[PDB]
């Protein structure tokens, strides 16, 4: 038997339905989603940490001339000076005061510690979401980790199940992402190639071990002017550090719906948003017919003190009268009302009592028993609480939210006016029909 | 790599109130606390509070 | 679960009332004042005799 619904994706809230075959009796069917994991697709842009900016050992053509050569280094920046006259311990090292040029060489490498200290920059596509789903009907239980597509489908063993499209798509991650030491930020990186000083990702490389680094640190090499050899640069802060000082908070405390932000791979689990289409050919060999099960002769509903939150606040009670002994599945017909209980042992004759959660004010709902449905009328009291620790199982609507007090004073001022504009019409219709009689 | 222990601030006084929570916090040193709604807006808030 | 009562001043008379949370069985809650003394506030001014 293949039987469509809707799930809530919320973890851990169960939600339950009754599949009623006209051949067969109904039977119940409770759906936990018990993980999510909404994992996209990414490709590595790149890698940046701190940039070691190594100075090659300068030369000297000690009374000739030098020329810039055209290395393909990161940030390669090569300058030549006129006469120097450089002194390194024994008071001189040339012998032509003029024309002693000097080459100042440098450029920047990976520092030793970015194998752990390193960001890696990413770009997201469009995110596949990912359910382990535990499922139960009748007496059999099934744990199934599907993809919530439309197509893909998900198997137990017997039980074939079908899930999605998710409502409406989301995705806690912007199109770039950045990933540091496991932190997950979402930072517009500048692209491959488009490196600026001072700022993230200024030297950029496929690969810690990749050697075509490349970089723009706006390092600039000045004349020596002290006797003493040295090559003099000033260069741009790394802006790596930069970034690492305004970074912010990463996406595990700033992503909505409640996502949980994970790494290696991404991805965000326990991700509560939208609702899923699930079509599923339950078995017909768990099913049993409704000439071996306990068909109840007449029941009747008696509601306790009950209480509208997240938690089970309310009680009733179902007296029963029956002709076998059975395990009825218990159930509620209404989407502003749900059961502890799913299957309770019925006897002959006597009485079960039940607990139950509502959103709305008043228990105005239909229970069902081994088919048999009664209207349970009640008057819940709004809750003494003010936080709970737990998630509300059941949705807040419009229809079932207001009190039946409320609603009759509504309906009473409202028909007021609708009766008094009908009085007003027939009263003028019957005044034209005496003026056109007696004319 | 390695494992590094790591001080636990003390547990806040939570006060409940309708449609709303007040965290008394008492930490000597300046302790990090971060919220976040979990609907369709964050509305993270990040703070480090010293004192009580 | 917090309860709210108006208990009479009164030592030695029980005062009774249920609690009734909405998900649970009624408790019953007996509460006697066993003893109650007030105690001013007081500082000696002198003595005599």
């Amino acid at each position: 038997f293949e039987h469509a619904t809707t799930v809530p994706n919320v973890p851990g809230i169960p939600y339950k339905a009754l599949v009623e075959r006209a051949g067969y009796a109904p039977l119940n069917l409770e759906i936990t989603v018990v993980s999510s994991e909404l994992t996209p697709s990414t490709n590595k842009e790149y890698v940046t940490c701190r940039f070691h900016t190594v100075i090659p050992s300068p030369q000297v053509k000690c009374c000739g001339s030098l020329e810039c050569k055209a290395s393909s280094k990161a940030d390669y920046t090569c300058r030549v000076f006129g006469g120097v006259y450089p002194f390194m311990w024994g008071g001189a090292q040339c012998f032509c005061d003029s024309e002693n040029t000097q080459l100042s060489e440098a450029y920047v490498e990976f520092a030793p510690d970015c194998t752990i200290d390193h960001a890696v920059a990413l770009k997201v596509h469009t995110a596949a979401l990912k359910v382990g789903l535990r499922i139960v009907y009748g007496n059999t239980t099934a744990h199934l980790d599907t993809f919530v597509n439309g197509v893909t489908p998900g198997s137990s063993r017997d039980l074939k199940v079908i899930a999605g499209p998710i409502s409406a798509a989301f995705s806690p991650f912007d199109h770039k992402v950045v990933i540091r030491k496991g932190l997950v930020y979402n930072y517009d990186f500048p692209e491959y190639g488009a490196m600026k000083p001072g700022a993230f990702g200024d030297i950029q490389a496929s690969s810690l071990d990749a050697t075509d680094i490349v970089a723009r640190t706006d390092i600039r090499l000045l004349k020596p002017s002290v006797k003493n050899i040295h090559v003099p640069y000033t260069q741009a802060v790394s802006g790596y550090e930069m970034w690492k000082n305004n970074s912010g908070r990463p996406l595990q405390e700033t992503a909505p719906f409640g996502c949980k932000i994970e790494v290696e791979p991404l991805r965000a689990s326990n991700c509560a948003y939208g609702h899923i289409p699930i079509s599923i050919d339950i078995p017909d060999a768990a099913f049993v017919r409704s000439s071996e099960s306990p068909t109840i002769l007449e029941v009747s509903c008696t509601v306790a003190d009950c209480i509208y939150s997240a938690d089970f606040g309310g009680s009733l009670t179902l007296q029963y009268k029956a002709d076998r002994e059975g395990h009825c599945p218990v159930h509620s017909h209404s989407t502003t009302a749900v059961l502890k209980e799913a299957t309770t042992h019925v006897t002959a004759v006597g009485s079960i009592t039940l607990h139950f959660s509502t959103s709305s004010p008043q228990a105005n709902f239909i229970v069902s028993l081994c088919g048999k449905k009664t209207t349970c009328n009640a008057e819940c009291k709004p809750p003494a609480d003010h936080i709970i620790g737990e998630p509300h199982k059941v949705d807040q609507e419009f229809q079932a939210a207001v009190s039946k007090t409320s609603w009759n004073w509504l309906l009473a001022l409202f028909g007021g006016a609708s009766s008094l504009i009908v009085v007003g019409l027939i009263v003028l219709v019957c005044s034209s029909m005496l003026i056109n009689t007696r004319r | 790599p390695t494992v590094c222990p790591v001080p636990l601030a003390h547990t806040p006084t939570v006060t409940k109130w309708f449609k709303g929570i007040t965290l008394h916090l008492t930490a000597t040193r300046p302790t990090l606390l971060t919220t976040r709604k979990l609907g369709l807006r964050a509305d993270a808030t990040a703070e480090w509070i010293t004192g009580t």
